[PDB]
């Protein structure tokens, strides 16, 4: 098994466009998502509300759609609860509240994008693995 | 003592340098290459990183047969394309 | 009558660096051998085929996680000679196969079968009592039963130790889940045997280190100290009523004192072998049949018994898929026991 | 209990003062050799 | 002399069959009471509310326990490093229910046990000895005080202390395993290293002395008697047990100074059990052992599991299953 | 080239430096090139810190000890402790490296090339070991330093900009120490106080005024005992009680710094105050009570009525009673219930956790600051991996709490034991058997049986 551009192959957006992303924007990916959010996301659980997790499966039954590359950004930049109700960035790391979470203030664009495409790909290789838990460890 | 030459003397001898320097070295280099050709996973069996699995598949290859077991790795790393 | 059985024999025992004597023939090429394939197995050698696990340096294992590992269940109690029926031959096959933990464990049993059979030699050569000779059927009778006995009563040689430092903490854990082996009097017989030794080492050293007889001026001790002295370097007389007077008992015999030392661990590793023989068989001391009337039939009575066969039902559930492939277990996450919340 | 708590008090009190005055009752000199220790 | 010069003659003297002193001043009314408390507890004590939720555990043999299973149960989780001795229960009805005996026990058995240390010291400068054998003893007293309040004082909690009893022990072992790992870590490595190497050096040196002792006895008599207490004479011969140990492996690797070598049987346990001590009340601060849960992984990024990860998954069984109806929470921080 | 083999000394290589004790000149090399070690370490280690210094990161994940150390004294900090300027973080480390170079120098100096004892040389600067005289004037003078050092802390909080504190109002701020407790009853209140959970001894303090009061009570007894000691000799019972030799001397210093390493432990462990958890991380019970209290909040927004949920065992769920009453966390923490914390205590009234407070004042801030370090739980492996043992490779991080109380206990723990070897070789020095028994005169010859 290799990681080929198959597997960094991701949806971009709900109309079913996808982008390849390069195993450079992968790497750097996982380490920002290991940066910025693992301490609560480790192996894509959630530590401070384990009913949400980031598998494909639930971020595609988030309002509005999470399971693609825009979905992800947006979400990176204003994130919302799971039916997209409230705006939560005064309790969730985002662009619009780097302000207090201080993490957030050296994120670029161009670093949504590789967090983003590191939540998509990352359950195409672990399977259940990817939120999953202990379970599976 | 028992006749062997004090090693105190030996290792502090020019010649037993001059030897070494050459011998020692030049294992250290052969056991590198050993690895960095590849050579050691032909002959040791051993997966690459990309030949624990095939591309799509998860499940381990173990072995289940005593008499066919040599037959079976066969097959597995036959299945790896 | 010097004939060419004699002159071997001369060359055999010439006093040389290292020794080497009949006894040698055996001991140094399965000695070699042992430590040759574990060095070369957890350098170059996988686990993938029999355990689904990565185990050697090449595969980016550290010296903690390295192994050899025991070869696949379904080969059994096959001895996996190279030239086997298994192998048929092929040395990378019979690497893939686990041919290497055989290969491991039987050139060292004769290894240590060598090694006593040189404290033996030694010993008469020189004059000696045999008594390091005897001593050190403890150790051959704990690898005998832990590596040998023990998968030899159960299915396959897969569930013998394999040979690495984490290999055998699983090995230990697996132990206490499976056969509730702190819980068997056996090993409890093991424990303050070792633990009973390291006392007697570290009690003796220090007593004979605080009793010295002041034979030299200098402020390091080790200095006023000759091998061929015919006087004793430290007061038994001052030890004797120091251990009198702080703990009511005391040695007066330094023969005994020493002869005890030595009775002290080789027992507890005999107790413990003996325990290790009964779980080829599973026959454990796993529970109190009391106990599990009464717990079973009143809801609040817990003790510490108890509890741990919690922890041992969880080790089994949570550890059996992973390390025991073979059986494809396949526990869905509502079977698991599980405590609360966690 | 307040008895009782006045009583382990008193004994603690006791005991530790025993300890500490007897450990200053010229205690070097309390050993078999050199006794001119101050 | 005055009644305290008498009386401080009498306690310093190296004449009593067992040796008071003033360490023995506080040594002996405390283990009094330890023993004391713990023997009546042990035999007699009701059910402890251990975790504080409320479901005591029976500890005593005349609650359902035997010998292996018995125990005198830490104190309750609602307690915490809270001190509680009798005067702070309304009765000792509730002290006995929140598991009051175990700090009393503890507590008297500690203090107790580090006079024995400083007594050690005591007794040999009265008999003009060399002072360091209380050092040896350092290491189990250490030991004691990893288990019974660094690791409390860690964790927040004298009910996370070990217990009083055999399971009791077996408990707090595997709880630990979970909770940090320990056979993954250095210092209990090296703890194993000290008491298996103890242990062999034991045998080893026990072995060596009675395989060359000088004969001086006929063979229908024990050979203990060939040596008589007080005996200027050395009852062994040094240097045939040199020459055997020295030819079983190389001559350099044997002693032939007793004093070196009977400071290196001190030194490798004492040290190896420092270091065990040492483990344990530095993952009282959850400085845990080595993690490698996952650190092998392919090409394509799969994890590839080692023995570690085979450990991991025990270490689950044990993490769940422990103390199934303390935690509310999904992470058991303390 | 005096007393440098064993013959000569009588000690072997391995315990050289006890060729020193004799060898004042040495000697007083030997610890001024010591001293220029840790002053090297201190501006080294700085450095190092500064270079691998993210300032949007918090401290904590950062593998941090120095940095906030220097951070609480005040510097480089602005509300909330966040970093405003890391240059006095740079000036600290750069004027530490610098005069490590001069200690060192002085070090080595009189380590080899000066006078090998003093004696002779001055009157003043030599001394003997058993002059009691001149050990307590020596004493004297090194009481006087300390003094000034606690004064020159109390110069910072009052005089140069503040302290770093935790407890100000609207999150964390440096603030000038404007009216220190100089109560006595306070300041020895402390001393006097069970070491045990709810009480916590001097390691309870969780007030500026109450460290900086304690500071000038520290600094003045130091001083005035200095001038004491300066002026006095030991009184015979005194006289009476020690031992008087160097070795002796040092075995009462390394029970000293035993015991303030245990202590050093147990502050860091679990002080809030002095230890601020915005640079040093939460504590142990800190991390406890955060979850709790996330999951409250939690739950509440779920629509829980958290103040009569019945947890399995029949305690609350969230909330329960502590022994005395007061209303606390559930689950485990129900252990930790004496932790107060800035984040917390609004949530507090009269009788412990307030429903109504819970019901309807937590803010944004407290839930975050919850998250954060029920997140960052001091909990981690020995390669760093952050979280439970059986925890994942992912998170990098183990808490500066854990770093300096392991590191601490270990070192306290070895000069308990130091302390141990060096004061009974003193004793059995002092008396003159530290070399062995005399075979003509061995003590328990001359003694009667036992029985
Ligand atoms: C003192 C210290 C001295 C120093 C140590 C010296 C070490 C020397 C080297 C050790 C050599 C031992 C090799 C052992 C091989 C073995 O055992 O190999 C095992 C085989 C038996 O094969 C096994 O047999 C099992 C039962 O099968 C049978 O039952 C099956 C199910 O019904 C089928 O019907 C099957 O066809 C049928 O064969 C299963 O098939 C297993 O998979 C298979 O491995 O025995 C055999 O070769 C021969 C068995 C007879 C001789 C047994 C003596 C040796 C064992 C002594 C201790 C035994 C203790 C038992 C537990 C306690
Ligand atoms: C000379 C001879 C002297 C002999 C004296 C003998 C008398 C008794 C000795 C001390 C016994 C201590 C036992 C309790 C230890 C403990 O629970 O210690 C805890 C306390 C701290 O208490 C904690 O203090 C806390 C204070 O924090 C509070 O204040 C903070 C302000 O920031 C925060 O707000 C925080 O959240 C808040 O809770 C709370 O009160 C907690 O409830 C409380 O548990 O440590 C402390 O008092 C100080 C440290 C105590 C020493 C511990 C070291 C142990 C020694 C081991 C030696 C090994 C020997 C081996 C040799 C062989
Ligand atoms: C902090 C650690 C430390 C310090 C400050 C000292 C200091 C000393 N030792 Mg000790 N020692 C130590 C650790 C230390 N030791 C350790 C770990 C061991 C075990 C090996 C010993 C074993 C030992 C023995 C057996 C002896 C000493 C002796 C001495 C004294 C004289 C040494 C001498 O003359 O050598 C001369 C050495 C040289 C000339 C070589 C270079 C030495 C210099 C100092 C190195 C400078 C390098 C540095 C980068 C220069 C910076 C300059 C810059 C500021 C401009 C001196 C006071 C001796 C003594 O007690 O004398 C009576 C002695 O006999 N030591
Ligand atoms: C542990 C501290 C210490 C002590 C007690 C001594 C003691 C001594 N030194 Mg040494 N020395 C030291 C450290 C020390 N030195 C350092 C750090 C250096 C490098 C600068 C030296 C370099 C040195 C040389 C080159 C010589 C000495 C000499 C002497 C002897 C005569 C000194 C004198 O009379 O000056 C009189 C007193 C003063 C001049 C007062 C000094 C005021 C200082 C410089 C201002 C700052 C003081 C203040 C406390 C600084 C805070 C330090 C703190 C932050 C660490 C005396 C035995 C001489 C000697 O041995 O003759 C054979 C000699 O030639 N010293
Ligand atoms: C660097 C620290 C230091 C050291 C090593 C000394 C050393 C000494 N002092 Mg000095 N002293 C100091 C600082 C120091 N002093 C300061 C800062 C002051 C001003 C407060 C004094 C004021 C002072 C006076 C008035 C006297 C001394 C005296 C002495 C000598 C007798 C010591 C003794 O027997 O105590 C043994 C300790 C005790 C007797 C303590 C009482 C026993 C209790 C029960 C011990 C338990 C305490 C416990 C473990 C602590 C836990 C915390 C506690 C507060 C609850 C000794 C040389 C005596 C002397 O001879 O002077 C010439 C003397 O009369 N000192
Ligand atoms: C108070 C002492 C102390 C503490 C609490 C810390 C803590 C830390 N250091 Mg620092 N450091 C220290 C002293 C300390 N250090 C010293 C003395 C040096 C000079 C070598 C350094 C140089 C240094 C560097 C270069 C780095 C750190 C880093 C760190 C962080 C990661 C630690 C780690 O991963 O270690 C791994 C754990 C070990 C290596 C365990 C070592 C076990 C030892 C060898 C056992 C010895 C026991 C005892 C002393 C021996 C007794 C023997 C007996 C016979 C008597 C952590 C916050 C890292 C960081 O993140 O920087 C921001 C980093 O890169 N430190
Ligand atoms: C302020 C602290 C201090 C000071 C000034 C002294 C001073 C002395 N000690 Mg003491 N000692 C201390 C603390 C101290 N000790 C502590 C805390 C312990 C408990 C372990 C001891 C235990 C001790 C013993 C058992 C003995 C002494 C002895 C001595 C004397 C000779 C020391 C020597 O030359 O060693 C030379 C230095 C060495 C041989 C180096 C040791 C190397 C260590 C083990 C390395 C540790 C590893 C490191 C921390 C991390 C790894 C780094 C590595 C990977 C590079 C001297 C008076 C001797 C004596 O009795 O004199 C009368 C002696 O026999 N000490
Ligand atoms: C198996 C086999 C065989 C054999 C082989 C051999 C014999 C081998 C050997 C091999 C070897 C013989 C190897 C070796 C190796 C070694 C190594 C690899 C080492 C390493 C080391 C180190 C790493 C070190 C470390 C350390 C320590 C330990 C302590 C001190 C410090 C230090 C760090 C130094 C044969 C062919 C017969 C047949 C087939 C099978
Ligand atoms: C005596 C003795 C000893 C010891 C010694 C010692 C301990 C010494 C020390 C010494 C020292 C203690 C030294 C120090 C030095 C220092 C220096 C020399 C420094 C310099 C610095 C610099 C040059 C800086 C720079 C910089 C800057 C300014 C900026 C930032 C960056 C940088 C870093 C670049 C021994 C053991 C060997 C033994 C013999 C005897
Ligand atoms: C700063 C501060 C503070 C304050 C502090 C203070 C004020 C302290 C004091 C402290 C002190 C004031 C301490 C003391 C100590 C003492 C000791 C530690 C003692 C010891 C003793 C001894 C060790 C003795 C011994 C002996 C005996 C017993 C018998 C006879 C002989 C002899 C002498 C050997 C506070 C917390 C507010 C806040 C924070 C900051
Ligand atoms: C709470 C702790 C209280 C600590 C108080 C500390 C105060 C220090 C001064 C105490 C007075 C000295 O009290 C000390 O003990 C006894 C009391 O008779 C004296 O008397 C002693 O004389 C010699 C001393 O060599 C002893 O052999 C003898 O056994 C004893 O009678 C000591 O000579 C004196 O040094
Ligand atoms: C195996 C032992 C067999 C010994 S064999 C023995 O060897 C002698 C020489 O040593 C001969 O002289 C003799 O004829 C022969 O039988
Ligand atoms: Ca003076
Ligand atoms: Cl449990
Ligand atoms: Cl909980
Ligand atoms: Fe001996």
């Amino acid at each position: 098994a290799e990681l080929t551009p198959e597997v960094l192959t991701v949806p971009l957006n709900s109309e079913g466009k996808t982008i390849t992303l390069t195993e450079k924007q992968y790497l750097e990916g996982k380490r920002l998502f290991q940066y910025a959010c693992a301490s609560c996301h480790v192996g894509g659980i959630t530590k401070t509300n384990p009913s949400l997790d980031l598998r494909t499966e639930t971020l595609a039954l988030a309002t509005p759609p999470r399971d693609n590359i825009e979905g992800l950004v947006d979400y990176m930049k204003n994130p919302t609860t799971y039916d997209g109700e409230q705006e939560i960035a005064e309790v969730h790391p985002s662009l619009r509240s780097a302000d207090i979470f201080p993490k957030m203030r050296n994120l670029t664009e161009k670093d949504l994008v590789a967090i983003a495409g590191h939540i998509l790909v990352e359950p195409k290789i672990l399977g259940d693995k990817w939120g999953g838990g202990k379970v599976y460890y | 003592t028992t006749g062997e030459r004090p090693f105190s003397d030996i290792i502090t001898s020019v010649r037993y340098w001059v030897i070494h320097s050459i011998t020692i070295p030049a294992l250290f280099i052969a056991g590198w290459l050993f690895v960095s050709t590849g050579l050691a996973y032909d002959v040791f069996g051993t997966p690459r990183p990309d030949s624990y699995y095939a591309q799509e598949q998860r499940s381990i290859p173990l072995v289940t047969d005593r008499f066919e077991a040599k037959q079976q790795v066969e097959t597995f790393l036959e299945q790896l394309k | 009558e010097r004939g060419w059985f004699d002159i071997l024999d001369d060359w055999l025992k010439r006093d040389r660096f290292v020794f080497v004597g009949w006894s040698g023939i055996l001991l140094f090429p399965c000695a070699y051998l042992a430590l040759g394939g574990w060095l070369t197995g957890t350098t170059f050698v996988t686990s993938w085929y029999t355990h689904g696990l990565a185990s050697s340096y090449l595969e980016g294992c550290n010296f903690l996680t390295v192994a050899v590992s025991t070869p696949a269940n379904s080969m059994g109690h096959s001895l996996l000679l190279l030239w086997g029926p298994e192998a048929q031959g092929d040395f990378t096959r019979w690497c893939q196969l686990g041919g290497l933990w055989t290969f491991i464990a039987l050139h060292g049993a004769f290894g240590l079968i060598g090694f006593m059979l040189r404290q033996f030699e030694i010993a008469r050569l020189v004059g000696v009592r045999p008594y390091n000779a005897i001593a050190f059927s403890a150790p051959i009778a704990v690898f005998v039963s832990v590596f040998l006995i023990y998968p030899l009563g159960q299915s396959s040689w897969f569930f013998a130790p394999s040979f690495g430092v984490a290999a055998i903490f699983r090995f230990l854990l697996f132990f206490q889940g499976f056969h509730n082996w702190t819980l068997n009097p056996f090993h409890m017989m093991g424990v303050a045997g070792v633990l009973g030794g390291a006392l007697l080492c570290a009690i003796h050293g220090a007593t004979v280190e605080n009793t010295l007889f002041q034979d030299g001026e200098g402020a390091s001790t080790f200095r006023a100290f000759n091998p061929t002295q015919a006087e004793e370097t430290y007061s038994m007389v001052t030890a004797n009523r120091f251990w009198s007077q702080i703990f009511g008992i005391a040695f007066s015999n330094k023969r005994w004192l020493h002869f005890f030392m030595l009775f002290v661990p080789v027992t507890g590793l005999w107790m413990s072998a003996i325990g290790v023989v009964g779980l080829a068989l599973n026959l454990r001391s796993y529970d109190f049949i009391s106990q599990e009337i009464r717990a079973a039939e009143d809801p609040e009575f817990e003790t510490f018994y108890t509890k741990n066969l919690l922890l041992n039902e969880g080790i089994r559930a949570w550890m059996a898929p992973q390390d025991q492939p073979h059986e494809n277990f396949v526990f869905p996450e509502e079977v698991l026991p599980r405590g609360n919340a966690l | 209990m307040e008895t009782l708590k006045i009583t382990v008090y008193i004994v603690v009190t006791f005991f530790v003062l025993l300890f500490v005055f007897g450990f200053l009752s010229g205690d070097p000199a309390r050993n078999p050799k050199r006794k001119d220790l101050e | 002399a005055n009644l305290w010069e008498r009386f401080c003659n009498w306690v310093t003297s190296t004449d009593n069959r067992l040796y008071v002193g003033w360490f023995g001043v506080i040594m002996i009314p405390t283990l009094l009471a330890a023993t004391i408390c713990f023997v009546i507890a042990f035999i007699a004590a009701p059910p402890v509310d251990i975790d504080g939720i409320r479901e005591p555990v029976s500890g005593s043999l005349l609650y359902g326990n035997n010998i292996i299973t018995g125990a005198v149960v830490p104190s309750s989780n609602a307690i915490g490093l809270h001190f509680y001795p009798i005067w702070e229960a309304a009765s000792l009805d509730e002290w006995l229910y929140n598991g009051g005996p175990y700090q009393l026990i503890i507590f008297h058995f500690l203090l107790g046990a580090s006079c024995y240390m400083g007594r050690q010291w005591e007794l040999s400068y009265r008999l003009g000895m060399r002072p360091w054998i209380c050092v040896a003893y350092s290491a189990p007293l250490a030991s004691a005080f990893a288990v019974f309040l660094i690791y409390p004082i860690g964790q927040g909690s004298f009910s996370d202390g070990m217990p009083l009893g055999i399971s009791g022990t077996f408990n707090f072992m595997i709880v630990f395993q979970a909770e940090h790992n320990i056979l993954m870590h250095p210092f209990h490595q090296l703890g194993v290293a000290g008491v298996f190497g103890g242990a062999l050096f034991c045998a080893m040196h026990g072995s060596l002395v009675t395989s060359s002792l000088i004969r001086e006895t006929t063979e229908t008599e024990s050979a203990n008697y060939g040596y008589k207490f007080g005996q200027e004479e050395e009852t062994y011969n040094i240097v045939a047990a040199h020459g055997y140990f020295g030819r079983l492996i190389f001559q350099y690797a044997s002693f032939n100074n007793s004093r070196s070598l009977h400071f290196f049987l001190a030194a490798w346990p004492v040290v190896g059990v420092w270091f065990a001590a040492l483990g344990i009340s530095t993952m009282a601060f959850n400085l845990n052992g080595f993690n490698f849960n996952h650190s092998v992984i392919d090409a394509k990024g799969n994890v590839i599991n080692t023995w570690a990860d085979i450990i991991n998954r025990a270490n689950l069984g044990m993490e769940v299953m422990h103390e199934r109806n303390a935690h509310n929470f999904p992470l058991d921080l303390a | 080239a005096t007393n440098r083999d064993q013959e000569s000394s009588g000690f072997a290589w391995w315990a050289g430096n006890a060729r020193l004790i004799n060898l004042s000149g040495k000697l007083l090399g030997a610890h001024v090139a010591h001293a220029g070690l840790i002053v090297f370490w201190a501006g080294a280690m700085t450095l190092f810190e500064l270079a691998h210094f993210i300032p949007e990161k918090p401290m904590y994940e950062q593998g941090l000890i120095l940095i906030p150390h220097i951070a609480t004294l005040g510097w480089g900090v602005g509300p909330g402790g966040e970093v405003v300027d890391t240059f006095p973080f740079f000036v600290v480390g750069v004027v530490h490296l610098i005069s490590s170079a001069v200690l060192g120098f002085g070090g080595v100096y009189h380590a080899i090339r000066g006078p090998e004892t003093l004696e002779e040389y001055s009157s003043f600067f030599g001394y003997d070991w058993k002059d009691k005289n001149k050990m307590t004037t020596i004493l004297g003078f090194h009481l006087i330093v300390l003094g000034i050092g606690a004064l020159l802390l109390v110069a910072k909080a009052m005089f140069f900009g503040g302290l770093y504190d935790t407890w100000a109002p609207g999150g964390g701020d440096v603030r000038v120490i404007t009216n220190p407790t100089l109560d006595p009853r306070v300041i020895f209140g402390y001393l006097l106080k069970s070491p045990f959970g709810g009480e916590g001894w001097i390691v309870s303090v969780n007030n500026l005024e109450d460290v900086v009061g304690g500071h000038i009570w520290i600094g003045l007894i130091c001083i005035a005992g200095g001038i004491w000691h300066i002026l006095t000799t030991p009184f015979g019972w005194a006289r009476r009680a020690f031992i008087w030799s160097g070795e002796a001397y040092l075995s009462y210093s390394l029970g000293a710094l035993s015991m303030m390493g245990f202590i050093a432990t147990c502050f860091v462990w679990f002080n809030n105050t002095v230890y601020p958890s915005e640079f040093y991380g939460p504590t142990g019970p800190e991390a406890s009570q955060a979850q709790a209290m996330t999951f409250l909040i939690r739950d509440q927004k779920l629509g829980a009525n958290v103040g009569s949920a019945q947890g399995p065992t029949g305690l609350g769920k969230y909330l329960m009673r502590s022994p005395t009453g007061e209303i606390i966390f559930g689950g485990e923490t129900m252990r930790f219930w004496d932790f107060r914390g800035p984040w917390l205590e609004p949530l507090r009234g009269p009788n412990g956790l307030d429903l109504n407070k819970i019901k309807n004042d937590i803010q944004p801030w407290q839930e975050r600051r919850a998250a954060e370090y029920m997140t960052h739980a001091p909990l981690g492996s020995l390669n760093s991996v952050g979280g439970v043992a059986t925890e994942i490779n992912s998170v990098n991080f183990v808490s500066p709490r854990s770093w300096l109380a392991t590191s601490h206990f270990v070192l306290a723990f070895f000069f308990l034991v130091g302390h141990l070897w060096h004061a009974g070789r003193a004793r059995a020095a002092a008396a003159g058997f530290e070399k062995g028994i005399d075979r003509e005169s061995e003590p328990v010859l001359s003694m009667p049986s036992l029985d």
